[PDB]
Protein backbone atom coordinates (compact mmCIF):
# COMPACT_ATOMS: atom_id res chain seq x y z
CA UNK A 1 0.00 0.00 0.00
CA UNK A 2 2.37 2.95 0.95
CA UNK A 3 4.90 2.38 -1.25
CA UNK A 4 8.60 1.78 -0.68
CA UNK A 5 10.21 5.53 -1.89
CA UNK A 6 7.99 6.86 1.08
CA UNK A 7 9.17 4.39 3.67
CA UNK B 1 40.40 17.82 -5.33
CA UNK B 2 37.95 14.87 -4.98
CA UNK B 3 37.87 11.74 -6.77
CA UNK B 4 34.29 12.40 -7.79
CA UNK B 5 32.61 15.09 -9.33
CA UNK B 6 29.05 15.60 -8.16
CA UNK B 7 25.89 18.07 -10.63
CA UNK B 8 22.26 18.71 -10.41
CA UNK B 9 21.34 18.49 -14.08
CA UNK B 10 17.50 19.65 -13.84
CA UNK B 11 14.56 20.38 -11.37
CA UNK B 12 11.74 18.71 -13.14
CA UNK B 13 9.17 21.26 -11.39
CA UNK B 14 10.82 23.66 -13.66
CA UNK B 15 9.82 21.88 -16.60
CA UNK B 16 5.85 21.75 -15.28
CA UNK B 17 5.96 18.77 -13.34
CA UNK B 18 3.82 18.69 -10.20
CA UNK B 19 5.52 16.89 -6.62
CA UNK B 20 2.77 14.39 -6.58
CA UNK B 21 3.78 12.89 -9.79
CA UNK B 22 7.96 12.48 -8.83
CA UNK B 23 7.92 8.76 -7.55
CA UNK B 24 8.76 5.50 -8.03
CA UNK B 25 4.81 4.64 -9.00
CA UNK B 26 4.57 7.52 -11.52
CA UNK B 27 8.34 8.08 -12.99
CA UNK B 28 10.78 5.79 -14.50
CA UNK B 29 14.12 6.45 -16.04
CA UNK B 30 15.12 2.89 -17.87
CA UNK B 31 18.17 4.90 -18.93
CA UNK B 32 20.28 8.07 -19.25
CA UNK B 33 18.18 8.78 -22.51
CA UNK B 34 14.74 9.77 -21.19
CA UNK B 35 12.36 10.53 -17.90
CA UNK B 36 8.63 9.45 -18.33
CA UNK B 37 6.01 11.03 -16.05
CA UNK B 38 2.33 9.28 -15.87
CA UNK B 39 0.45 12.25 -14.75
CA UNK B 40 -3.26 12.89 -13.71
CA UNK B 41 -5.36 15.86 -14.81
CA UNK B 42 -8.80 15.36 -13.88
CA UNK B 43 -10.02 12.11 -15.33
CA UNK B 44 -7.33 12.03 -18.17
CA UNK B 45 -3.82 10.28 -18.09
CA UNK B 46 -0.75 11.88 -19.76
CA UNK B 47 2.51 10.39 -20.08
CA UNK B 48 5.26 13.23 -20.54
CA UNK B 49 8.51 12.25 -22.17
CA UNK B 50 11.41 14.07 -21.03
CA UNK B 51 14.45 14.10 -24.08
CA UNK B 52 17.71 14.15 -21.97
CA UNK B 53 19.35 16.35 -24.98
CA UNK B 54 16.62 18.70 -25.31
CA UNK B 55 14.72 19.24 -21.59
CA UNK B 56 13.51 22.76 -22.11
CA UNK B 57 11.28 20.88 -25.06
CA UNK B 58 8.71 18.03 -23.07
CA UNK B 59 5.98 16.12 -25.19
CA UNK B 60 3.41 16.10 -22.81
CA UNK B 61 0.78 13.73 -24.35
CA UNK B 62 -2.84 12.12 -23.29
CA UNK B 63 -2.59 8.39 -23.03
CA UNK B 64 -4.87 5.26 -21.52
CA UNK B 65 -2.20 3.43 -19.02
CA UNK B 66 -1.62 3.09 -15.44
CA UNK B 67 2.68 2.52 -16.18
CA UNK B 68 5.04 3.27 -19.28
CA UNK B 69 8.52 2.96 -19.93
CA UNK B 70 10.75 4.55 -22.73
CA UNK B 71 13.19 2.13 -24.71
CA UNK B 72 16.75 2.32 -23.52
CA UNK B 73 17.41 3.76 -27.01
CA UNK B 74 14.38 4.16 -29.61
CA UNK B 75 11.44 6.63 -29.31
CA UNK B 76 9.73 2.94 -28.19
CA UNK B 77 7.52 2.97 -25.20
CA UNK B 78 5.61 0.12 -23.64
CA UNK B 79 2.36 0.79 -22.10
CA UNK B 80 0.52 -1.07 -19.08
CA UNK B 81 -3.71 -0.52 -19.30
CA UNK B 82 -4.78 -3.09 -17.00
CA UNK B 83 -3.70 -6.68 -17.68
CA UNK B 84 -3.06 -5.49 -21.77
CA UNK B 85 0.58 -4.83 -22.57
CA UNK B 86 1.39 -2.81 -25.87
CA UNK B 87 4.65 -1.89 -27.45
CA UNK B 88 4.58 1.59 -28.97
CA UNK B 89 6.42 3.44 -31.75
CA UNK B 90 6.01 7.14 -31.15
CA UNK B 91 7.16 8.70 -34.14
CA UNK B 92 5.12 6.24 -35.96
CA UNK B 93 2.12 6.57 -33.84
CA UNK B 94 1.73 2.86 -34.65
CA UNK B 95 1.48 -0.22 -32.57
CA UNK B 96 3.90 -2.85 -32.71
CA UNK B 97 2.88 -5.70 -30.73
CA UNK B 98 0.43 -6.46 -27.94
CA UNK B 99 -0.24 -8.99 -25.35
CA UNK B 100 -2.72 -10.02 -22.34
CA UNK B 101 -1.38 -10.94 -19.20
CA UNK B 102 -2.97 -14.25 -17.24
CA UNK B 103 -1.46 -12.46 -14.04
CA UNK B 104 -1.24 -8.86 -13.37
CA UNK B 105 2.71 -7.40 -14.09
CA UNK B 106 3.56 -6.04 -10.75
CA UNK B 107 6.81 -4.60 -11.67
CA UNK B 108 8.65 -4.47 -15.37
CA UNK B 109 12.00 -2.67 -16.81
CA UNK B 110 13.58 -2.84 -20.10
CA UNK B 111 17.00 -4.93 -19.54
CA UNK B 112 18.25 -4.30 -23.06
CA UNK B 113 17.05 -2.44 -26.26
CA UNK B 114 15.03 -5.67 -27.21
CA UNK B 115 13.73 -7.57 -24.32
CA UNK B 116 11.19 -6.18 -21.41
CA UNK B 117 10.94 -8.09 -18.21
CA UNK B 118 7.80 -9.07 -16.55
CA UNK B 119 7.30 -9.52 -13.49
CA UNK B 120 4.13 -11.00 -11.81
CA UNK B 121 3.59 -12.69 -8.17
CA UNK B 122 4.60 -16.43 -9.25
CA UNK B 123 7.15 -15.87 -11.67
CA UNK B 124 9.49 -13.81 -14.17
CA UNK B 125 9.28 -13.52 -17.89
CA UNK B 126 11.25 -11.59 -20.76
CA UNK B 127 9.31 -10.30 -23.88
CA UNK B 128 10.97 -9.77 -27.05
CA UNK B 129 10.00 -6.69 -29.39
CA UNK B 130 11.42 -8.41 -32.18
CA UNK B 131 9.06 -11.33 -33.89
CA UNK B 132 5.74 -12.52 -32.88
CA UNK B 133 6.80 -14.17 -29.63
CA UNK B 134 4.61 -13.96 -26.18
CA UNK B 135 6.22 -13.56 -22.76
CA UNK B 136 8.71 -16.67 -22.08
CA UNK B 137 9.04 -17.84 -18.67
CA UNK B 138 12.15 -17.55 -17.10
CA UNK B 139 12.01 -18.61 -13.54
CA UNK B 140 9.30 -19.33 -10.73
CA UNK B 141 9.70 -17.14 -7.83
CA UNK B 142 11.03 -18.28 -4.38
CA UNK B 143 8.76 -18.02 -1.23
CA UNK B 144 11.37 -16.12 0.71
CA UNK B 145 10.21 -12.94 -1.75
CA UNK B 146 6.41 -13.09 -0.84
CA UNK B 147 5.13 -10.02 -0.26
CA UNK B 148 7.97 -8.05 -1.13
CA UNK B 149 7.53 -4.92 -2.74
CA UNK B 150 9.93 -5.34 -5.97
CA UNK B 151 12.34 -2.42 -6.39
CA UNK B 152 14.61 -4.18 -9.29
CA UNK B 153 15.31 -6.66 -12.30
CA UNK B 154 18.95 -6.95 -13.21
CA UNK B 155 20.98 -9.40 -15.71
CA UNK B 156 24.76 -9.58 -16.85
CA UNK B 157 25.97 -8.84 -20.12
CA UNK B 158 25.45 -12.09 -21.39
CA UNK B 159 22.04 -12.83 -20.03
CA UNK B 160 23.16 -16.06 -18.02
CA UNK B 161 22.72 -14.50 -14.54
CA UNK B 162 19.51 -13.11 -13.98
CA UNK B 163 18.78 -11.26 -10.04
CA UNK B 164 14.91 -9.70 -8.58
CA UNK B 165 14.83 -7.99 -5.55
CA UNK B 166 12.09 -7.28 -3.26
CA UNK B 167 11.91 -5.21 0.04
CA UNK B 168 9.62 -5.51 3.24
CA UNK B 169 9.22 -2.68 6.03
CA UNK B 170 8.93 -4.42 9.28
CA UNK B 171 9.27 -2.78 12.87
CA UNK B 172 12.94 -2.70 13.50
CA UNK B 173 14.01 -3.01 9.81
CA UNK B 174 14.12 -2.91 6.08
CA UNK B 175 14.19 -6.93 5.19
CA UNK B 176 15.67 -7.28 1.71
CA UNK B 177 15.47 -10.42 -0.20
CA UNK B 178 16.67 -11.48 -3.52
CA UNK B 179 16.86 -14.30 -6.34
CA UNK B 180 19.57 -15.20 -8.33
CA UNK B 181 19.13 -17.76 -11.21
CA UNK B 182 21.69 -19.76 -13.64
CA UNK B 183 20.66 -19.75 -16.70
CA UNK B 184 22.88 -22.85 -17.67
CA UNK B 185 22.51 -24.45 -14.32
CA UNK B 186 18.58 -23.78 -13.72
CA UNK B 187 18.68 -23.12 -10.70
CA UNK B 188 18.19 -20.54 -8.04
CA UNK B 189 19.45 -19.16 -4.64
CA UNK B 190 18.17 -17.42 -2.14
CA UNK B 191 19.96 -14.32 -0.85
CA UNK B 192 19.70 -11.77 1.77
CA UNK B 193 20.14 -8.31 0.12
CA UNK B 194 18.78 -4.86 -0.91
CA UNK B 195 21.22 -3.52 -3.57
CA UNK B 196 23.12 -5.54 -6.23
CA UNK B 197 24.62 -5.59 -9.81
CA UNK B 198 26.90 -6.95 -12.37
CA UNK B 199 30.05 -6.54 -13.94
CA UNK B 200 32.59 -7.55 -16.60
CA UNK B 201 36.39 -7.65 -15.01
CA UNK B 202 39.39 -8.64 -16.62
CA UNK B 203 42.25 -10.00 -14.00
CA UNK B 204 45.71 -9.32 -15.01
CA UNK B 205 47.38 -13.01 -16.78
CA UNK B 206 43.97 -13.97 -17.47
CA UNK B 207 42.44 -15.49 -20.74
CA UNK B 208 38.91 -13.61 -20.38
CA UNK B 209 36.73 -11.54 -19.21
CA UNK B 210 35.37 -12.61 -15.40
CA UNK B 211 31.68 -12.34 -14.36
CA UNK B 212 31.28 -10.40 -11.25
CA UNK B 213 27.96 -10.00 -9.04
CA UNK B 214 28.48 -7.07 -6.28
CA UNK B 215 25.59 -6.70 -3.54
CA UNK B 216 25.08 -4.42 -0.56
CA UNK B 217 23.32 -5.48 2.58
CA UNK B 218 22.20 -3.89 5.69
CA UNK B 219 21.64 -6.95 7.74
CA UNK B 220 22.71 -8.83 11.00
CA UNK B 221 26.48 -8.18 10.21
CA UNK B 222 25.77 -4.60 9.73
CA UNK B 223 26.45 -2.81 6.31
CA UNK B 224 28.15 -5.29 3.79
CA UNK B 225 29.65 -5.15 0.39
CA UNK B 226 30.25 -8.94 -1.43
CA UNK B 227 32.24 -9.09 -4.52
CA UNK B 228 32.36 -12.43 -6.12
CA UNK B 229 32.48 -13.91 -9.42
CA UNK B 230 29.67 -15.85 -10.75
CA UNK B 231 29.90 -19.26 -12.67
CA UNK B 232 33.38 -21.43 -13.24
CA UNK B 233 36.33 -19.73 -14.71
CA UNK B 234 37.21 -19.90 -18.41
CA UNK B 235 40.97 -22.70 -19.60
CA UNK B 236 43.23 -19.96 -18.53
CA UNK B 237 41.24 -17.74 -16.13
CA UNK B 238 42.39 -18.29 -12.55
CA UNK B 239 39.10 -17.29 -10.28
CA UNK B 240 38.51 -14.17 -8.86
CA UNK B 241 38.98 -13.76 -5.12
CA UNK B 242 35.79 -13.41 -3.39
CA UNK B 243 36.18 -9.90 -1.64
CA UNK B 244 33.78 -8.80 1.54
CA UNK B 245 34.04 -5.02 2.91
CA UNK B 246 32.20 -2.47 4.88
CA UNK B 247 28.87 -0.29 4.44
CA UNK B 248 29.05 2.28 6.86
CA UNK B 249 25.99 4.03 7.93
CA UNK B 250 26.43 7.03 10.54
CA UNK B 251 24.87 6.82 14.09
CA UNK B 252 22.46 9.16 12.47
CA UNK B 253 20.97 7.16 9.82
CA UNK B 254 19.51 4.79 12.04
CA UNK B 255 17.03 3.93 9.68
CA UNK B 256 19.11 3.63 6.06
CA UNK B 257 19.74 1.06 3.72
CA UNK B 258 20.97 0.60 0.51
CA UNK B 259 18.74 1.13 -2.59
CA UNK B 260 21.09 1.69 -6.04
CA UNK B 261 23.74 0.47 -7.43
CA UNK B 262 25.85 1.18 -11.01
CA UNK B 263 29.40 -0.21 -11.69
CA UNK B 264 31.76 1.71 -14.02
CA UNK B 265 33.42 -0.95 -16.43
CA UNK B 266 35.81 2.20 -17.52
CA UNK B 267 37.15 2.60 -14.22
CA UNK B 268 35.88 -0.57 -12.35
CA UNK B 269 34.77 1.12 -9.55
CA UNK B 270 31.36 0.64 -7.81
CA UNK B 271 28.67 3.65 -7.05
CA UNK B 272 26.54 2.67 -4.17
CA UNK B 273 23.21 5.00 -3.32
CA UNK B 274 21.25 4.42 0.22
CA UNK B 275 18.20 5.50 0.85
CA UNK B 276 19.00 8.65 2.98
CA UNK B 277 21.31 9.87 -0.14
CA UNK B 278 24.01 8.72 0.38
CA UNK B 279 26.79 7.50 -1.82
CA UNK B 280 29.97 5.37 -1.35
CA UNK B 281 32.83 4.81 -4.03
CA UNK B 282 34.51 1.19 -3.58
CA UNK B 283 37.47 -0.22 -5.89
CA UNK B 284 35.73 -3.55 -8.32
CA UNK B 285 38.95 -4.99 -8.03
CA UNK B 286 39.82 -5.09 -4.33
CA UNK B 287 36.28 -4.25 -2.54
CA UNK B 288 38.65 -0.85 -1.05
CA UNK B 289 35.86 2.31 -0.32
CA UNK B 290 37.78 5.57 -1.75
CA UNK B 291 34.98 7.42 -0.90
CA UNK B 292 31.59 8.70 1.01
CA UNK B 293 29.47 11.34 1.14
CA UNK B 294 25.56 12.86 1.58
CA UNK B 295 24.67 13.77 -2.03
CA UNK B 296 20.58 14.31 -1.67
CA UNK B 297 18.23 15.07 1.19
CA UNK B 298 15.71 13.00 -0.34
CA UNK B 299 15.57 9.16 -1.30
CA UNK B 300 16.62 8.87 -4.82
CA UNK B 301 14.31 6.24 -6.16
CA UNK B 302 15.23 5.64 -9.54
CA UNK B 303 18.83 5.74 -11.12
CA UNK B 304 20.63 4.20 -14.53
CA UNK B 305 24.12 4.13 -15.74
CA UNK B 306 25.43 7.67 -16.84
CA UNK B 307 27.10 6.26 -20.34
CA UNK B 308 29.15 9.47 -21.79
CA UNK B 309 31.02 9.14 -18.10
CA UNK B 310 30.65 5.96 -16.95
CA UNK B 311 29.24 7.55 -13.76
CA UNK B 312 25.30 7.55 -11.87
CA UNK B 313 22.48 9.52 -12.82
CA UNK B 314 19.22 9.42 -10.76
CA UNK B 315 16.23 11.27 -9.89
CA UNK B 316 15.16 12.11 -5.84
CA UNK B 317 11.54 12.71 -4.67
CA UNK B 318 11.90 16.39 -4.84
CA UNK B 319 12.64 16.29 -8.42
CA UNK B 320 16.20 17.25 -8.34
CA UNK B 321 17.78 14.92 -11.11
CA UNK B 322 21.45 14.26 -9.91
CA UNK B 323 24.73 12.72 -11.47
CA UNK B 324 27.98 11.45 -9.90
CA UNK B 325 31.10 10.52 -11.86
CA UNK B 326 34.88 9.80 -11.22
CA UNK B 327 37.31 12.96 -11.70
CA UNK B 328 39.57 11.06 -14.24
CA UNK B 329 42.32 13.46 -13.74
CA UNK B 330 41.97 13.40 -10.09
CA UNK B 331 41.30 10.27 -8.58
CA UNK B 332 44.92 8.46 -8.85
CA UNK B 333 46.16 11.57 -6.68
CA UNK B 334 43.75 11.32 -4.23
CA UNK B 335 44.28 7.83 -3.54
CA UNK B 336 47.98 8.37 -3.31
CA UNK B 337 47.67 11.55 -1.71
CA UNK B 338 44.64 12.11 0.56
CA UNK B 339 44.06 8.22 1.15
CA UNK B 340 47.82 7.78 1.80
CA UNK B 341 47.17 4.53 -0.67
CA UNK B 342 50.26 4.32 -3.31
CA UNK B 343 49.75 0.54 -3.37
CA UNK B 344 46.20 0.84 -4.82
CA UNK B 345 46.91 4.51 -6.96
CA UNK B 346 49.76 2.21 -8.84
CA UNK B 347 47.64 -0.66 -9.09
CA UNK B 348 44.51 1.15 -10.92
CA UNK B 349 47.56 3.52 -12.61
CA UNK B 350 48.82 0.13 -13.97
CA UNK B 351 45.77 -2.02 -14.84
CA UNK B 352 44.84 1.57 -17.02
Amino acid sequence: TLPWDLW
Amino acid sequence: ILPIRFQEHLQLQNLGINPANIGFSTLTMESDKFICIREKVGEQAQVVIIDMNDPSNPIRRPISADSAIMNPASKVIALKAGKTLQIFNIEMKSKMKAHTMTDDVTFWKWISLNTVALVTDNAVYHWSMEGESQPVKMFDRHSSLAGCQIINYRTDAKQKWLLLTGISAQQNRVVGAMQLYSVDRKVSQPIEGHAASFAQFKMEGNAEESTLFCFAVRGQAGGKLHIIEVGTPPTGNQPFPKKAVDVFFPPEAQNDFPVAMQISEKHDVVFLITKYGYIHLYDLETGTCIYMNRISGETIFVTAPHEATAGIIGVNRKGQVLSVCVEEENIIPYITNVLQNPDLALRMAVRN
